[PDB]
């Protein structure tokens, strides 16, 4: 017959197949995969460049845990069908030129439908309002105005929770929490619980940008974990 | 001066179109099928459940043998099942976790799968070892592949994101035909049963037929309100069908050349990710958003039954050749064969 | 505490000491006392007897002895005259307390067996509830259950009508079940803090450390109790608390107790900051007071903190407010902690929730 | 002249689209009702099988 | 098909009035939220102004807030963009846009170069 | 205090007094 033979190869076979595919489960499971979206102004090739060890893949690490961030570069402007498949990743790393005021309510709308996707509305979005260096030169100068773009800018102090760095001008200050707070008035607006913004300020020149998200996947972790307990 | 006469000019040729179309709309298909009698409610249960996928398998494909399977997921794995006794034949590594399709070859020696790196890679079962090698990789595409479906061992059509598919010699590895008409992203194919034709549904709501050897687009269809994820012609290769994200599924004929019927539900508001026939035509399976698979008298528009069963959305659908089972992925990583 | 058995050894033990010891009256033994030699017409006054746990030891019993050497005799009967009165100088209608509390915790661990009967089934019946979450909950369900089942058990054998076998059996399973239970509220209170405090911990690993721990350890000190109970002090049913013995198997628990209420605090701090840290600061409406006492209030259940109020107690006198609060308490929501468990993490779970609601569909339209 | 390439490939190809032969709805309908009632008992999933027959139990 | 034919704007003296009118058709108008984009003459699309299925989650771009007003009528099957006070900075030509799909609060590539639901657009141009 | 211990120790004792009392109030009745 051999008929028995033929499926004791194949149960064979599956047995040799399986034992990779669990081996590779626990890789997998390990990994933070993480989506890098940005604008070409936004300047993602500098926070790339700071990670230390078609679709652009790039490998950190930090304290032991493996990152792998993806720059989708290949693709046309049109976006609504590939931004589908990154429905499973850890976090979207979003990078916004702070300093380019004309293209910021292009940024703001991209930011919208992120949040609002029906496929991304569990997804944490980690906000990272590059070029600070730039915004500081900008607001100093008076040239250009923010009013001039955001009308909602004519009546805005500094919030009160606010860590501005030592020898920034409070003109330096508003301006940076307002294109922040543009943001968060997206992400307060919706959501209901399932997924969170992350802001922060990052210069091209700085360096603890990894630490950055490292902290703020594992707070997503965190935040994951205790909402199956019903406790946030 | 030219370009302005000529787009009114462009704009006068499809008002004889749309008078050409009506000239033969002499009854409808929901008119001539009124006296057909029902199918009736189709009870389909899970057979299998095909466990093994670490992420959403999003792309499945049976082989022409009717039992051998392939599955993608974005976890970067492709597994050739053997759906009679569930076990895996093989679990192809892929080098870019992102794949967005999958096809296994008529004759059964190749597998070819690609996604977000705009790569189809063409994968040998049949090797000197006994491991699978990448045969070829396929590039030249500036988009996500979205698709690509097998013509014999040495052809493949693919889709793109680029608005653009192409027809490949994979000995050599250059396109020997490209395919340019379409507006927005090329979401799916469906060779003809005699695979001299094929269509495209693209993100531009139209549905292009295509002349494999010629190279030009021999008719185009509208209809469609939005985004077309699916495609497929029917057994006699005479007609075909398209899901949707405006949650309806539309049948064409080529000869009409219009639309013939539509496939909706008013408790229907979530798109079609994947459509398919029963061997007779006489069923339309078609997945959804939703998490179910409806089935559709594809002669009376009477959903006649439904595939519950998944957890996420259903990625990818397929009856087999021999018409014995249909296989559904879905983003819960679970096929499931239905009978 | 002294037993009749005991008391009536004490009894034999005596008469045989006045057996050995046996015109004055005659020594006698009268069933209680060893009756000495009586002066002719003189009153004879004997200390009320040590061996008699329940007498009065400063008291004196009397019998008189006539002018002719005869004890004198009751006025129309045979009996010898015996002033008992010091000796005696309380039993009657004492204790139905117990039986009360007996009634407070049947219900409550009638209703946390009932509804947990019910939670396992659910979690188990739903192979998409197969987490390892709730692979802990399913163990932490079955310890409630049990403990309620040992003490039903317990109270059927002891309380109610070679041999001692039988019912120490009951007493060490009572003891064992009671443990399990107070260490998969820790496991439950130690993988919680796992989860949050530790960055990205196995969150599908660790799993035969915890099941060896909730179940195990409980099993080490138990048998270490009866080891030392069975050598020293192999008295009775092992119901009566020995010299310290009851330190051997209930410092382990005292120690779970307090830890859990160092882990609630842990996470609590951090649902504080959790809740203040969200959207950079800007998501909160600093009344999150609404929300951060709701998880507080979920949690106290999961964890062991009603424990915490009589923890350090000593043994008091079963009168007394002290103790009657103490059981009026413990009995009251150690019976319900299974009750409120079971609705808490099983019934109205969303997770648990929406399986029914999808189920429904799948068992009616199909 | 960028869009002259595009409009004299587009108006040519409507014009390759309106010169076909087209069948009315009446004969294309009836051309599907016999091939799904020709193939009726050729159909597993439309009519169920035994389960002698059927390679999934 | 889906069309969307535009309709006014022309030749106006800086601070004057226009109405912009785009006719859907081949879709139901009441299932999308409907957009309007422009793209000034040396530069690229940028989003002006968009308006729920119902008409009431309207939002504008921060140059036009307050200065245009956007309207729909489902029964018409039309939807309107009211421009007043103009400026030389308001030169472009002014697409009617429409969210891919229907029944969604996200809209995505509206804005982008070859956009399938978009209109060919209207000159509005601003100057003596 | 481990409470389910402490009132299983309280209610044995209990008992078991309740029997010696029994027994001594009869015995010493008998002695009278």
């Amino acid at each position: 017959e051999d008929q028995r033979n033929e499926e004791k190869a194949q149960r064979e076979a599956n047995k040799k197949i399986e034992k990779q595919l669990q081996k590779d489960k626990q890789v997998y499971r390990a990994t933070h995969r993480l989506l890098l979206l940005g604008a070409d102004n936004s300047g993602k090739s500098t926070i790339v460049k700071q990670m230390r060890i078609g679709i652009f893949e790039t490998k950190f690490q930090v304290d032991k845990v493996n990152f792998h961030m993806f720059d989708v570069g290949g693709q046309r402007d049109e976006r609504r069908k590939w931004i589908q498949c990154f429905n499973d990743v850890t976090a979207i790393i979003f990078v916004v030129d702070s300093s380019d005021y004309n293209r910021l309510q292009e940024a703001l709308n991209l930011f919208k439908s992120i949040w609002n996707n029906r496929w991304l509305r569990t997804i944490s979005v980690i906000l990272f309002l590059n070029k600070q260096d730039l915004l500081a030169e900008k607001v100093l100068a008076g040239k250009s105005k923010i009013e001039d773009y955001f009308p909602e800018f004519a009546r805005y102090t500094t919030p009160e929770d606010a860590t501005p760095e030592p020898g920034e001008d409070p003109r330096v200050t508003r301006a940076k929490y307002f294109i922040r707070d543009e943001f968060l008035r997206i992400s307060t607006a919706s959501g209901d619980g399932r997924h969170y913004c992350y802001p922060h300020f990052t210069c091209a020149v700085d360096t603890e940008n990894a630490r950055r998200i490292f902290n703020d996947c594992r707070d997503i972790i965190q935040r994951m974990h205790l909402r199956q307990y019903e406790l946030l | 001066s030219e370009l302005d006469q000529l787009r009114q000019e462009a704009e006068q040729l499809k008002n004889q179109i749309r008078d050409a179309r009506k000239a033969c709309a002499d009854a409808t298909l929901s008119q001539i099928t009124n006296n057909i009698d029902p199918v009736g409610r189709i009870q389909m249960r899970t057979r299998r459940t095909l466990r093994g996928h670490l992420a959403k398998i999003y792309a499945m494909h049976w082989g022409t043998d009717s039992r051998l399977l392939v599955s993608a997921s974005q976890d970067g794995k492709l597994i050739i099942w053997d759906s009679y006794t569930t076990n895996k034949v093989h679990a192809i590594p892929l080098r870019s976790s992102w794949v967005m399709t999958c096809a296994y070859a008529p004759s059964g020696n190749y597998v070819a799968c690609g996604g977000l790196d705009n790569i189809c890679s063409i994968y040998n079962l049949k090797t000197r070892e006994g491991n699978v090698r990448v045969s070829r990789e396929l590039a030249g595409h500036t988009g996500y592949l979205s698709c690509c479906r097998f013509l014999d061992d040495n052809q493949i059509v693919t889709s793109s994101g680029d608005t653009t598919c192409a027809l490949w010699d994979i000995e050599t590895g250059q396109q020997t035909t490209t395919f340019t008409g379409h507006t927005g992203d090329v979401m799916s194919l469906s060779l003809a049963p005699d695979t001299r034709l094929f269509v495209s549904g693209a993100c531009d709501a139209s549905a292009k037929l295509w002349d494999v050897r010629e190279g030009m687009c021999r008719q185009t269809f509208t209809g469609h309100e939005s985004d077309i994820n699916a495609i497929c012609f029917f057994p006699n290769g005479n007609a075909f069908a398209t899901g949707s994200d405006d949650a309806t599924c539309r049948l064409f004929d080529l000869r009409a050349d219009q639309e013939l019927m539509t496939y909706s539900h008013d408790n229907i508001i979530c798109g079609i990710t994947s459509v398919s026939f029963s061997k007779s035509g006489r069923l339309l399976l078609a997945g959804y958003d939703d998490f179910n698979c409806n089935v559709w008298d594809a002669l009376k528009a009477d959903r006649a039954g439904v595939l519950a069963g998944h957890d996420n959305r259903v990625s990818c659908l397929g009856v087999t050749d021999d018409g014995m089972a249909v296989a559904t992925g879905s983003w819960d990583s679970f096929l499931k064969i239905w009978n | 505490v002294m037993t009749k058995e005991e008391q009536i050894f004490l009894l034999h033990r005596a008469q045989a000491q006045c057996e050995k010891r046996l015109r004055p009256c005659l020594p006698e033994w009268d069933h209680i006392l060893c009756w000495p030699l009586g002066a002719p017409g003189e009153v004879v006054a004997v200390p009320c007897p040590d061996y008699i746990y329940d007498f009065n030891h400063k008291g004196h019993a009397y019998r008189r002895c006539d002018r002719n050497g005869s004890w004198e005799l009751v006025p129309g009967h045979n009996r010898t005259w015996a002033n008992y009165s010091e000796c005696v100088k309380n039993e009657t209608r004492e204790r139905e307390v117990f039986d009360r509390l007996g009634m407070i915790y049947t219900v409550g661990y009638s209703v946390s067996l009932a509804s947990l009967t019910v939670a396992v089934l659910i979690l188990a019946y739903f192979r998409r509830l197969h987490c390892t979450r709730n692979y802990i909950h399913m163990h932490l369900f079955l310890s409630f259950m049990l403990r309620a089942v040992s003490i039903f058990v317990k109270d059927a054998v002891l309380y109610s009508g070679a041999g001692y076998a039988g019912c120490r059996v009951a007493v060490t399973f009572f003891l064992y079940f009671l443990a399990t239970n107070y260490y998969w509220i820790l496991v439950e209170g130690l993988y919680l803090h796992s989860l949050i405090f530790m960055a990205f911990f196995s969150e599908k690993k660790y799993l035969w450390g915890f099941t060896v721990f909730g179940w195990g350890l409980p099993a080490v000190f138990v048998a270490v109790w009866v080891s030392v109970r069975a050598t020293l002090a192999n008295t009775g049913c092992w119901d009566l608390s020995s010299g310290n013995k009851k330190w051997i198997i209930q410092v382990p628990i005292l120690a779970s107790i307090v830890l859990n209420f160092i882990l609630f605090i842990n996470i609590v701090r951090v649902l504080a900051t959790k809740l203040r840290e969200t959207n950079a600061g800007r998501c909160d409406t600093r009344q999150q007071y609404r929300k951060l006492l709701k998880s507080t209030l979920v949690l106290m259940p999961l964890f062991g903190v009603h424990y915490i109020v009589f923890m350090a107690t000593p043994y008091t006198e079963v009168s007394g407010t002290l103790w009657q609060v103490q059981m009026h308490y413990e009995m009251l929501f150690n019976s319900f902690q299974g009750f409120f468990v079971a609705i808490i993490y099983c019934f109205c779970n969303g997770e648990v929730q929406a399986e029914i609601k999808k189920s429904w569909s799948r068992w009616t339209l199909a | 002249t960028a869009s002259i390439a595009q409009a004299r490939k587009l108006v040519e190809q409507l014009k390759m689209e309106a010169n076909i032969d087209r069948i009315k709805v009446s004969k294309a309908a009836a051309d599907l009702m016999a091939y799904c009632e020709a193939h009726a008992k050729e159909d597993p999933l439309l009519t169920p099988v035994p389960a002698s027959e059927n390679p999934f139990r | 098909q889906v069309q969307l034919q535009e309709s006014g704007g022309g030749l106006v003296q800086p601070g004057g009035s226009l109405r912009l009118s785009c006719a859907a058709s081949g879709f139901t108008f009441s299932n999308y939220k409907m957009n309007w984009v422009r793209q000034a003459p040396g530069k690229g699309l940028e989003w002006v102004s968009d308006i729920s299925q119902s008409g009431a989650s309207i939002s504008y771009t921060g140059s036009v807030k307050g200065r245009f007003t956007i309207s729909r009528d489902n029964a018409k099957n039309t939807l309107y963009l009211q421009m007043n006070s103009l400026k030389p900075e308001d030169t472009a030509v002014y697409y009617c846009a429409r969210c891919p799909a229907p029944f969604t609060r996200d809209c995505f590539d509206v804005t982008s170069t070859t956009y399938a639901y978009r209109g060919q657009g209207t000159q509005v141009t601003v100057s003596s | 205090a481990v409470s389910e211990h402490q009132l299983l120790h309280d209610k044995g004792k209990s008992i078991q007094d309740l029997r010696r009392r029994f027994f001594l109030h009869h015995l010493i009745a008998e002695i009278h």
